[PDB]
């Protein structure tokens, strides 16, 4: 149902394996399954570790190391 | 010109954060005030708020007196000259921040 | 570096006095610590330049460095000396020899002047005072002889512990080729002769 | 009398553009307008920025140090370079970099993010979209 | 980090084709191969040698090389050469590497005129950028923009690693 | 070509024109406004100014 929106961050996982187009990481999609339980280029450049995050209506922080992918607690997953 | 800063935004009540790390704080002894008044750049990030899963745009400033406005976000880290190039910056934040992130 | 110098020995009995005379009238008073290794470049053909400058001199200043801390060998500050020789014809007058100050920096330090080969000679260590007018400076000496070779442990050895405090007024000059500094800083130093006869007797002594 | 004479002497060596009053030297680098005065006694002329100034007074004012090179053309160089700083700051957002390699002219280049090439040019501000190459045609305006 | 320093074939174009590039710009990078010899024999070769330069990475260090080849210490001076000239010393056809590093973006392009004392030796060309990588995640991406602006008559010389190292991989083509 | 008094071929946003904009053939007209029965009538109008 609000999967979909999981699956952004799933997309942001696909953005992950598009990182690795650049193992433990399924795992953090588990973690977005756990999720499922309950432009950006520029930030790129930012990237070019940096920042970046999800919203509407979670607070996953998708910021650049590898990167992160905390949950919003800090939930400080990455 | 913090008081500026702070009073710029008393104006439309956004969150803000005013973040002093002084050399004065420190004086392990009397002689380390005679260090503690140096001309040195002094970091004072800011923190303006009003969006809410998304990172705040968070701010260098390190006003030194010679020889000091650069903030970053998601996109590119900025030098600004006026405190009033920051608060445009952000005005420029209040029409086209929110739109994008109406398209997001 | 033209350094421009005279001498004047002080006995360690009036020193302090003297000191008392000096550094609450001056900038200091700043204890010295410096390893000196004068190498002696052994070469072949003669004539060798074989004056006493043209020996290389690294010079590792130590002086905020512990008495038995083991990393100063090569970590500590080092430095590195030729030196022209003073004037000729420098009758009483402030000596003038020019001086190449060196510097390093890489955990390999010593090792380049025996990549230039040069053998181990005589060695001692400035442990005088010094006290400052601007670019000039006063510097009397005390130069021990460390208790071994690439040894920083005291005692050390000077010729007698009854030690000379070898009085030493000085400048450096950048270039020589003007008469600014040269009748300007012998002028003020001069002075400072004025204010050590209050006191004491430098000289000139050839170089 | 020696010093209103200096200051009619670079005013009338300056543009029209700027006018320098007898209010204090009020040289205008617009937007700022600021003070042009020569120093009492020691020279070093106390010309002042209006808060804090930077390098600007001091760049002028230690070329006063230096004597040679009379400042006049050199207050154009502060001129249309404190105004290039200005719009290095408007250059932020439309990164319109103004890069200077295809034309080393006091005119000076304006450019843009990201980039066969078509050009942009202003300079009074007057909004002369000269796209060139050569010279590509073009389109005019003179807003604001 | 990766270091990438390019010998060409196809020189004088640094100059030209660059510029022509409608990007932007920074400051100079030029450097300096010095060559010696001692006066007299002896101190022949290796760590005992008449070899030595001093390398003059002006862009950051402001620190010569004081290196008898794969001797390592550094220092300024320069004063140092008239240490060295207690009756010794001399040089030999080194080969200066001046230019041009200039402000990109992501990565930035360090650009050098060669100079051997024979007048020129022969452009060379380096990129530096992101070293989180490993070393060809992106590096002949980086060299997509080698061919963008298009580079051409490349030499096969490849120094590989901020930009300290730069030094040793002098040698690199010192040696050749 | 053109070939018709149609103009608008249209962008954001807000500006004084005088490069200008709502071109119909070629040349501007300005005419940000223009309706589609109109647009053609605003290169009509164009056409009176056209005589120099």
């Amino acid at each position: 149902m609000s999967l979909e929106e999981q699956r952004t961050r799933d997309e942001l996982k696909h953005k992950l394996l598009d990182l690795n187009q650049l193992t433990i990481c399924p795992s953090l999609l588990k973690l977005l399954h756990p999720e499922t339980g309950t432009v950006n280029s520029f930030y790129t450049h930012l990237k070019s570790s940096n920042d970046t995050e999800n919203n509407e209506t979670k607070s996953i922080n998708g910021k650049s190391a590898k990167e992160p992918h905390h949950s919003e607690h800090d939930n400080d997953n990455f | 010109e913090s008081l500026e800063f702070q009073r710029w935004l008393k104006q439309r009540d956004i969150s803000f954060k005013f973040m002093p790390n002084y050399p004065w704080e420190k004086a392990k002894d009397f002689l380390e005030l005679e260090n503690s008044l140096s001309i040195n750049r002094l970091s004072i990030s800011w923190r303006i708020m009003v969006s809410n899963f998304e990172p705040a745009i968070f701010i260098q400033h390190t006003p030194t007196l010679h020889g000091v406005w650069r903030c970053k976000d998601q996109y590119s880290s900025n030098q600004f000259s006026s405190l009033k190039n920051v608060c445009q910056y952000i005005e420029h934040h209040i029409n086209s921040l929110s739109r994008r992130s109406k398209k997001t | 570096m033209q350094e421009l110098y005279l001498l004047g020995v002080v006995p360690s009995r009036r020193f302090e006095a003297v000191v008392n005379s000096l550094s609450k009238t001056l900038d200091g008073p700043k204890t010295i610590l410096e390893f000196w290794v004068v190498y002696r470049p052994k070469d072949v053909p003669p004539n060798l330049p074989r004056q006493p400058d043209s020996w290389l001199r690294l010079c590792s200043n130590i002086e905020s460095h512990d008495e038995t801390d083991t990393e100063w060998s090569k970590n500590t500050q080092w430095s590195m000396y030729l030196e022209g020789n003073s004037e000729p014809k420098r009758e009483d007058k402030c000596g003038i020899r020019p001086v190449n100050r060196a510097k390093l920096t890489n955990g390999s330090v010593t090792e380049f002047v025996e990549k230039m080969g040069y053998e181990f000679s005589h060695e001692y260590i400035i442990q005088g005072l010094e006290y400052f007018f601007f670019d000039t400076t006063v510097r009397i000496y005390q130069t021990l002889i460390p208790s071994q070779q690439r040894s920083i442990k005291p005692p050390f050895h000077p010729m007698n512990e009854e030690q000379p405090w070898i009085l030493h007024v000085y400048t450096h000059v950048a270039d020589a080729s003007n008469q600014v500094a040269m009748a300007k800083a012998e002028a003020n130093l001069t002075k400072v002769k004025t204010l050590l006869s209050a006191f004491c007797d430098l000289k000139n002594v050839r170089l | 009398k020696h010093a209103q004479l200096i200051l009619e002497q670079i005013r009338k060596e300056l543009h029209p553009n700027i006018f320098s009053e007898h209010v204090g030297g009020g040289l205008k680098i617009h937007v700022f307008d600021n003070e042009i005065i020569v120093k009492v006694n020691s020279v070093t002329g106390r010309l002042v920025l209006s808060l804090s100034p930077p390098r600007h007074l001091r760049a002028a004012e230690k070329n006063i140090a230096l004597n040679t090179q009379p400042p006049a053309q050199i207050l154009n160089r502060l001129y249309f370079f404190c105004i290039q700083t200005q719009l290095l700051e408007v250059a932020q957002c439309a990164e319109l970099h103004a890069v200077q390699g295809y034309y080393s002219f006091p005119y000076l280049t304006f450019s843009k993010g990201k980039w066969w090439v078509l050009a942009y040019n202003v300079e009074s501000n007057s909004w002369s979209v000269r796209l060139l190459n050569a010279a590509g045609q073009t389109l005019y305006t003179q807003d604001v | 980090p990766v270091h990438g320093v390019i010998y060409y074939s196809s020189p004088s174009m640094a100059t030209f084709l660059s510029p022509a590039q409608d990007n932007l710009v920074r400051t100079y990078f030029a450097q300096h191969l010095k060559k010696w010899v001692v006066q007299y024999k002896l101190y022949r070769n290796a760590v005992t040698p008449k070899t030595l330069e001093f390398l003059k990475q002006n862009i950051n260090p402001s620190m010569l090389a004081c290196v008898d080849e794969a001797t390592m210490i550094d220092a300024e001076p320069e004063l140092e050469d008239i240490i060295v000239r207690t009756k010794l010393w001399n040089f030999r056809q080194s080969f200066t590497i001046e230019g041009s590093i200039y402000e990109v973006g992501s990565f930035k392009v360090a650009i050098a005129n060669v100079l051997q004392k024979s007048v020129w030796k022969g452009i060379l060309f380096h990129v530096t950028y992101d070293g989180t990588e490993s070393v060809d995640l992106a590096r002949p991406i980086i060299q997509e923009f080698f061919l963008k602006c298009f580079l051409q008559n490349n030499k096969s010389v490849t120094p590989v690693y901020l930009d300290s190292k730069l030094l040793l991989q002098l040698f690199k083509q010192r040696i050749d | 070509a053109a070939p018709e008094m149609h103009l608008i071929k249209m962008n954001k946003t807000a500006d004084l024109t005088a490069i200008l904009k709502r071109i119909l053939a070629i040349s501007r007209k300005k005419x940000x406004x223009x309706x589609x029965x109109x647009x053609x009538x605003x290169x009509x109008x164009x056409x009176x100014x056209x005589x120099x």
